């Protein structure tokens, strides 16, 4: 295999899991009791970038889907938003830089810079029910740090 | 998932031989494979990680090989303290498990008094450092109810060392069971087991706590106290371990 891949699952620093609003869009908040399986799974590629020892960069797709998290700039404002990738030509290992995120692990807890936005992380709100959005505050309010949880493929 | 295949599961060879063990992956790792020695009647011990590095305190006559799908591990000069089952294993992605063990037994006419001596050096046990996990807890409990499994940390660093938790059935290989973070966040938990164990961490006490709820048959094991070194996925000792039976308490008279 030219290009190794893994699944994993994301959380918050609130223990909130990332859940799959509409086509495009994706929401944080708290899932507990047997809604838990409910979890969407993200696939990470190991592709060509900015490699070191706490920073690894790979691209974040939705497992069994062509729906790929995507760093583009919406009206002057660096946003996330969810790309739908050729089917047939991706994933692979040298994709686009505004598909590639930069996973580092400063601590116990991975932060995903974004390559093309540098110092621009994955961020969401404390608050329950909000939305997943690009933020360039790490450790300010909005969570910036989240944990990673590897499934049964 | 990512299943192991190891040949033989038996060897017969001389004292001085070159012992060959090889273990194939369902997935292509590339360069995750890890090699374990686990002596009878005690722990496990790390021979050989990342593919092709020795552990530090390994004796030389062990040499790891192989890349990609397939594995190999070669013994420069079998001796008869060799005598051990051998489980690999890979450390890239789920479930985590290994082999089917290679047992490599030493065919000697007879010496006389052939065997051997007994293990540590100067300071061991002594003046001297030394790391110890004991583990403790264990015993026989009714199927759907829950033990707190403890293990014991000494020797070393309690904050800046990372540990997991690994069990082994008697005739069986080593699964994984969890992984508790010494930072207390990120808890790795295979669908598996999720939500059947919870792990919990006391620097104070300098012990860990393996809550086990809604226990299964399938359940039935020997918990082994693992610990890591590195950035890595990977375990350098192992404890003793505590043995864990779920039966019924209710029998009659034989």
């Amino acid at each position: 295999a030219p290009v190794r891949s893994l699944n994993c699952t994301l959380r918050d620093s609130q223990q909130k899991s990332l859940v799959m609003s509409g086509p495009y869009e994706l929401k944080a908040l708290h899932l507990q009791g047997q809604d838990m399986e409910q979890q969407v799974v993200f696939s990470m590629s190991f592709v060509q970038g900015e490699e070191s020892n706490d920073k690894i960069p790979v691209a974040l797709g939705l497992k069994e889907k062509n729906l790929y998290l995507s760093c583009v700039l919406k009206d002057d404002k660096p946003t996330l938003q969810l790309e739908s990738v050729d089917p047939k030509n991706y994933p692979k290992k040298k994709m686009e830089k505004r598909f590639v995120f930069n996973k580092i692990e400063i601590n116990n807890k991975l932060e995903f810079e974004s390559a093309q936005f540098p110092n621009w992380y994955i961020s969401t709100s404390q608050a329950e029910n909000m939305p997943v959005f690009l933020g360039g505050t790490k450790g300010g309010q909005d969570i910036t740090d989240f944990t990673m949880q590897f499934v049964s493929s | 998932d990512i299943q192991m295949t190891q040949s033989p599961s038996s060897l017969s060879a001389s004292v001085g031989d070159r012992v060959t063990i090889t273990c194939r992956t369902s997935g292509n790792i590339h360069n995750y494979l890890t090699w374990y020695q686990q002596k009878p009647g005690k722990a496990p011990q790390l021979l050989i990680y990342n593919a092709k590095t020795l552990a530090d305190g390994v004796p030389s006559r062990f040499s790891g090989s192989g890349s990609g799908t397939q594995f190999t591990l070669t013994i420069s000069s079998l001796q008869p303290e060799d005598f051990a089952n051998y489980y690999c294993q890979h450390f890239w992605s789920l479930p985590f498990t290994f082999g089917q063990g290679t047992k490599v037994e030493i065919k000697r006419t007879g010496g006389g008094g052939s065997g051997g001596g007994g293990s540590g050096g100067g300071g061991s046990g002594g003046g001297g450092s030394e790391v110890q996990l004991v583990e403790s807890g264990g015993g026989l409990v009714q199927p759907g109810g829950s033990l707190r499994l403890s293990c014991a940390a000494s020797g070393f660093d309690f904050s800046r060392y990372d540990m997991s938790w690994v069990r082994q059935a008697p005739g069986k290989r080593l699964e994984w069971v969890a992984y508790i973070s010494s930072g207390g966040g990120s808890t790795y938990f295979p669908d598996t087991v999720k939500g059947r164990f919870t792990i919990s961490r006391d620097n104070a006490k300098n012990t860990l706590y393996l809550q086990m709820n809604s226990l299964r048959a399938e359940d039935t094991a020997v918990y082994y106290c693992a610990r890591q070194n590195k950035k890595l996925t990977w375990f350098d000792y192992w404890g003793q371990g505590t043995l864990v039976t779920v039966s019924s308490h209710h029998h009659h008279h034989h």
